[PDB]
RNA sequence: UUCGGAUUGCAGGCUGCAACUCGCCUGCAUGAAGCCGGAAUCGCUAGUAAUCGCGGAUCAGCACGCCGCGGUGAAUACGUUC
RNA sequence: GCGGGGUGGAGCAGUCAGGUAGCUCGUCGGGCUCAUAACCCGAAGGUCGUAGGUUCAAAUCCUGCCCCCGCAACCA
RNA sequence: GUGGUGGCGAUAGCGAGAAGGAUACACCUGUUCCCAUGCCGAACACAGAAGUUAAGCUUCUUAGCGCCGAUUGUAGUGAAGGGUUUCCCUUUGUGAGAGUAGGACGUCGCCACG
RNA sequence: GCGGUCGCCUCCUAAAAGGUAACGGAGGCGCCCAAAGGUUCCCUCAGAAUGGUUGGAAAUCAUUCGAAGAGUGUAAAGGCAGAAGGGAGCUUGACUGCGAGACCUACAAGUCGAGCAGGGACGAAAGUCGGGCUUAGUGAUCCGGUGGUUCCGCAUGGAAGG
RNA sequence: UGAUGGAGGUAGAGCACUGUUUGGACUAGGGGCCCAUCUCGGGUUACCGAAUUCAGAUAAACUCCGAAUGCCAUUCAUUUA
């Protein structure tokens, strides 16, 4: 008998914390980051409106796919040129409650390239 | 790879046939294995904690974390945060090279052995063996250690029941009583 | 009766009015003493009202000191003036506010009850009154 | 201070300034407890004693500027304590030495076939002038150097202590308490002895680096009592000690149950330990101690 | 697994030496003897005398007598 | 022996709900938070709330059981 | 036994910063990389 | 300790009606204290002290005791202050 | 309320200024003596009133508490 | 329908029980990889898709716990008065806590995949 | 008169803003930390039950229950489990020049403060940092010491002295 | 003065925390006491009884709650100055 803790629990736990001080608004949007075992989500939010300016994703079927690692850097540019579409330049990161190392990471990296400034 | 070759393979059909799961999911295993010597001759001489140390991380191959009196004691001439005891942890593949030694080896080497326990459980299908003594560890030489010392083994596994982890242990090969 | 602690050695007077806040009822006793009026009501008065009633009763049946004297009371000796800190403690007391039931008992015959109760009322300095279980 | 004149004289003029100090101290704290013992007198009398009280009152005035103005008795510097005991008991032949000759590889032959024995509680002194091989030949029984010729047997029963001339047995880099620690001892057990050695508190944490030689010597000393042997193998202790730390040294070796194969150019030291017998060099002559010394050193 | 603070361990087999039982797993200790084992592969062997094989508790019969009976022990005495 | 005390604090409230106030104006007086700072209000070293912005204040309940403190610029 | 102490600029030797220690727990000088205002750059303060 | 031979377990030999209280002895096993003994105190002047055995009376059985026998075999005595 | 003290059986050190528990008498045992005393030789006897803090370490420093001793508890 | 992400006082919860993984989420397989355990690839990180709804997870049932909670009455009390005035009473306004009827096993949004 | 007290912090008195006295009822302060500060990341307690060598009520170990019954250097109150509690890495913002506007207030003082500039710490970034969970840990002027100073320098240059 | 919005923990009330506290149920444990001791293995007082639970109280320095008033404020409304 032992039981395991719930990881998404755990992330968002941390997560709390996190958003403490992480906000989007319509003119620095949230870029929320959701990890699967299988896929990654990427979301732009505007908090203050409670409406999701933009989204990518590993389902997007634009994204051809490959490693975890190259799929959310290609999410990541995804989820850049459409905010960019939409005009949305400025962004607040928010990791989700994760660990800003792996997959998170390189989906940042692929957002800050393609054109989202953060 | 033994003993988790033989759990994977015997075990694992006839833990489900008796116990009737539905799904193999909900076969009890082996989670983890923590060995814990508790040493009070630290506060006399803390040396006598770095040879419990070394014998342990001899007798695991992992070095162990040093535990710590989380509280103040004057009873035993204890102060917080005094390094006193030491445990390791071993999961997978260490886990069962350890256990099937156990079994096998260290043993029968206990003085006038008669078997384990049947009753230290937890209520919830987690066992621990209270190991009287070393030097039936083949790792310890018999030789090396100055004065003998005993240690707490805990073994924590899925199962539900006392029931399930008894037949589980036993399975994997324990000299009940 | 005296408590066996006490979170402040002294303590103020206070202030009875009202009803009491609570006890007014008998709950153990088939019958009960009530209070017509407030007043404090010494460890000492208790006792003399104790020793009263269970001796009428024969030490037979069963009583009940509802009240307790939780709170202090301090005095000042003879040839003191005024100040110089409070006194010091002197006795204990309960404060008793109307209605309150300060003994209840049971076990016993109606007139056997209200005999000793009316032995018990005479020791206390409140005015009561006999109570039966509803 | 400086005084003029010699060291007896600095000792005199010293021994009679603290004496005059002190007894201006005896007198200070005399007149405080009398009026202490009056201002007390006054506070537990009646209330209703005005006069008392009022005068109570006046004392416990002087008795405060009194005690804001009354010098303080300098603490007397603490002197070492030692207490060497063996943990084992010595043979008849703690040390057998046979037909053994040495030389450092391109020198003349130290000494040829030297051979002795000692008794066991044996004050065994080694002799000689400077450069002449005493320090080589404790070094040869401890093991530093191989002998070239001979044998040396320890008995089993023989714990040996070395002492080095050149203060050879501390880490620099390490503090005080670290070059101490020891298997066999617990924390607040060094640090008793080290108070002992007058390494009071933080003192041992002091890097050795930084220590003073006669210093360093004290922490030498204290790792040869902490061994607790039967056999102290001393090449000049007295080195670096200030001259009453050298007399305590003496005086507890003297009582060591054990024995002491000692070299010392101090005369008052081997006076002290009292010496049996004395091994002279490079004439090799193992002889009964005595004033005759002199005569070896003379010839 | 962290680096250069675990003990060296190694994969070695063991062999007892009553009954020859064998079985492979890892220990501290190492053996010179090696032995080779399926797989096409050699390990250092650690050959114990005593396993559970050979220990009488896991065989279920015990090499003891047990004693005897101290009546018994007077009949073969007196021959009675 | 009794007898001592201390200089009382004037704590709490130093603006009305609904009343406008300058940016940098002191709010609440307070040991540890007994009240949130909300939008555009600062908590200060030891625990005072104070407008970040010109605005009308507001209080409201942060949750079940916590209040908090906003400014609202017209 | 904790002290105030003073934290002066090695550059400039210009007396910038006040500041306590206890001399028991840092034995040895202080030293920090504080604002010097007179250099107007971050440097190597020491107490002196 | 290959000194020591207590204590203890086992297994036995005898005598006796009988060996637990409570005999002696034997074998195996175990292997205690004890490293030459504080204040103080004893015997002995030669075949003696020391030391080695042997026999005997009592006695079914049972002595490290007692009586007796021989083997080997010393040191010291200046002197009578105490 | 003001002081003084709690260490071996008794009396006292040691406390200030942290390292290691002592002196005297007394007691027990053995000697000497015809016997007792004196004398000689051994041994025991306290975790320092007590409970918590400070320290690496407390008889020792800090705090409280419990005991015992002396004084005071009201003045024209 | 599922998965992200929010707003609103738990009427959103807790407990118990039932169904499902098509997708999705998960467990789950390993440590070669960046990275990690004051020991352990348990966690964190990474790579992958053998099996399972077993658990979490979502949906559903349930008022056992927690939560919300009307009306009436009463205590208290502002104002105006009275009395035998430590206390008590009267007029007028306000009006709890407790106790209860009852409510409630959530609702209001955005996005992606169906 | 004797005893007690004199300044600062916390609680109750204090009558639901604030303030409010008594020789009223209770406690603390005259510091501490070189991390017990800043930041990034990460973590969640106390006790109980059960099982387990020394080990005993109680040392360390494991599962479960457990919303705070712990902890927060230090009195109490307030606050904190989205941590302010705890661990680790790097660091010194325990910065310099200030400061709109507030609170408090007889004065002298005391308290809070966004924000600007300079040059930095941590972090990918957002951003946080002008000491510490908050509130005690302090003393006017005169006089003197030490350092800096593009200030003055009794005819002028220095000096002395400011 | 009315309307509106606020901050606060008093009166009252309450036991959800902390003290104080009554009775009932049960009992760890403690006290006696016997047998049997290896204090040890039990059987007992309706002996004292922790903790839990049921019922019932209590509080200036207790609060799951919580007024009436008073207080702060409104480019508010009426009157007034
Ligand atoms: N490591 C060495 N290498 C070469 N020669 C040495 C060495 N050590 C000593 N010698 C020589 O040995 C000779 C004597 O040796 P040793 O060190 O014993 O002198 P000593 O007896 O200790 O003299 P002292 O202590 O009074 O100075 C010296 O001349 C010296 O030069
Ligand atoms: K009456
Ligand atoms: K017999
Ligand atoms: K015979
Ligand atoms: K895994
Ligand atoms: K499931
Ligand atoms: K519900
Ligand atoms: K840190
Ligand atoms: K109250
Ligand atoms: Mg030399
Ligand atoms: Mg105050
Ligand atoms: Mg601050
Ligand atoms: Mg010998
Ligand atoms: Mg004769
Ligand atoms: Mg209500
Ligand atoms: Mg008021
Ligand atoms: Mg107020
Ligand atoms: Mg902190
Ligand atoms: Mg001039
Ligand atoms: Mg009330
Ligand atoms: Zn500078």
């Amino acid at each position: 008998m032992i039981t395991k803790p719930d990881k998404n629990k755990t992330r968002q736990k941390r997560h709390r914390r996190v958003r403490n001080k992480i906000s989007g608004t319509a003119e620095c949007p949230r870029l929320n980051i959701f990890r699967s075992n299988k896929n990654i989500y990427a979301q732009v939010i505007d908090d203050v409106a409670g409406v999701t300016l933009a989204s990518a994703s590993a389902l997007d079927k634009e994204i051809s796919g490959g490693t975890k690692t190259e799929t959310a850097a290609a999410v990541g540019k995804l989820v850049a040129e459409r905010a960019a579409e939409k005009g949305i330049k400025k962004v607040v990161f928010d990791r989700g409650g994760y660990l800003y190392h792996g997959r998170v990471q390189a989906l940042a990296e692929a957002a800050r390239e393609n054109g989202l400034e953060f | 790879n033994r003993l988790k070759e033989k759990y994977i393979k015997e075990v694992t059909p006839s833990l489900v046939e008796k116990f009737n799961y539905s799904s193999v999911m909900q076969t009890p295993k082996v989670d983890k294995i923590v060995i814990n010597m508790g040493v009070g001759d630290a506060v006399s001489n803390a040396k006598n904690l770095d040879k419990a140390v070394e014998e342990l991380a001899l007798i695991t191959g992992q070095k162990p974390l040093i535990t710590k009196a989380k509280k103040s004691i004057a009873g035993f001439r204890l102060r917080e945060g005094m390094p006193i005891g030491a445990k390791v942890t071993l999961r997978g593949e260490r886990m069962y090279e350890f256990l099937d030694k156990l079994v096998t080896v260290s043993l029968p080497r206990v003085r006038d052995f008669h078997g384990v326990s049947k009753k230290a459980f937890d209520g919830r299908g987690n066992y621990t063996l209270g190991i009287k003594e070393q030097l039936i560890f083949p790792e310890v030489d018999y030789d090396l250690v100055d004065k003998v010392r005993g240690m707490d083994i805990v073994i924590v596994t899925t199962a539900n029941t006392d029931e399930e982890s008894r037949e589980l242990l036993a399975q994997l090969g324990m000299p009940f009583q | 009766l005296v408590p066996k602690r006490v979170k402040h050695r002294r303590e103020f007077r206070g202030k009875m009015r009202g009803e009491a806040k609570g006890g007014k009822e008998v709950a153990f006793g088939e019958w009960g003493l009530q209070a017509t009026e407030s007043h404090w009501i010494t460890n000492r008065q208790i006792e003399a009202a104790r020793i009263a009633m269970t001796r009428y009763m024969k030490r037979g049946g069963k009583v009940w000191i509802k009240i307790f004297p939780h709170k202090s009371y301090t005095s000042k000796a003879i040839g003191v003036r005024m100040g110089k800190g409070k006194g010091a403690p002197e006795g204990w007391v309960s404060p008793v506010k109307r209605g309150k039931i300060m003994f209840e008992i049971a076990g016993v015959p109606e007139e056997v009850a209200r005999e000793a109760l009316r032995l018990a009322s005479h020791k206390l300095p409140v005015k009561t009154k006999i109570v039966k279980r509803e | 201070s400086i005084y003029e004149g010699d060291y007896y004289t600095y000792k005199k003029k010293y021994s009679e300034n603290q004496l005059l100090r002190e007894k201006m101290i005896i007198q200070q704290e005399k007149e405080v407890k009398e009026l202490a013992t009056f201002v007390q007198k006054a506070k537990q009398a009646s209330q209703t004693n005005h006069a008392l009280k009022r005068m109570g009152l006046e004392r416990a005035i002087r008795l405060d500027k009194k005690k804001k103005n009354l010098t303080k008795r300098d603490k007397v510097y603490k002197r070492v304590k030692m207490d060497i005991k063996p943990n084992r008991e010595v043979a008849r032949t703690p040390l057998k030495v046979e037909n053994v000759t040495f030389h450092y590889p391109g020198h003349p032959i130290l000494y040829k076939d030297l051979s002795f024995q000692i008794s066991g509680k044996e004050r065994f002194l080694v002799v000689g002038e400077n450069g002449v091989g005493k320090s080589t030949l404790l070094k040869l029984l401890m093991g530093i150097n191989i002998p070239d010729k001979g044998k040396i047997i320890f008995n089993d029963k023989t714990d040996v202590a070395y002492y080095s001339q050149e203060l050879e047995q501390l880490d620099e880099e390490k503090t005080i308490l670290e070059n101490v620690k020891s298997d066999e001892y617990t924390d607040w057990k060094l640090r008793a002895t080290l108070s002992n050695f007058l390494f009071y508190d933080d003192d041992v944490n002091k890097k050795v680096n930084v220590l003073s030689p006669g210093e360093k010597a004290r922490i030498v000393l204290c790792k040869v009592l902490l061994q607790k042997a039967n056999l102290l193998i001393l090449d000049q202790p007295t080195n670096h000690l200030d001259p009453e730390t050298q007399s305590i040294i003496g005086a507890n070796f003297n009582l060591f149950e054990g024995t002491i194969i000692v070299v010392s150019h101090n005369p008052s030291f081997v006076e002290q330990i009292g010496i049996n017998r004395m091994l002279i060099l490079p004439s090799g002559n193992i002889d009964n101690y005595s004033p005759e010394l002199l005569e070896y050193y003379s010839n | 697994m962290k680096q250069d603070i675990h003990p060296n361990y190694q994969p070695v087999v063991f062999m007892d030496s009553t009954t020859g039982f064998k079985f492979l797993s890892g220990s501290t200790k190492g053996s010179s003897e090696t032995v080779e084992w399926e797989d096409g592969n050699t390990y250092p062997l650690l050959r114990v005398e005593v396993t559970s094989d050979s220990h009488p508790f896991y065989t279920g019969r015990q090499k003891f007598t047990q004693a005897d009976g101290r009546v018994d022990r007077f009949n073969k005495k007196y021959g009675l | 022996s009794n007898g001592r005390d201390s200089e009382s604090k004037r704590l709490g409230a130093k603006s009305a709900d609904g009343q406008t106030v300058t940016g940098g104006s002191i709010l609440y007086r307070q040991r540890g938070t007994k009240i949130y700072p909300g939008v555009n209000v600062g908590i200060g070293g030891d625990d005072t709330l104070f407008a970040k912005v010109d605005g009308v204040v507001r209080f409201e309940r942060k949750g079940r059981d916590k209040k908090q403190v906003s400014v609202y610029p017209v | 036994m904790r002290v105030n102490i003073t934290l002066e600029c090695t550059s400039c030797k210009e007396r910038n910063y006040l500041t306590n220690k206890n001399k028991r727990n840092n034995p040895d000088r202080l030293e920090k990389q504080k604002y010097c205002p007179r250099e107007r750059k971050v440097t190597l303060h020491r107490e002196t």
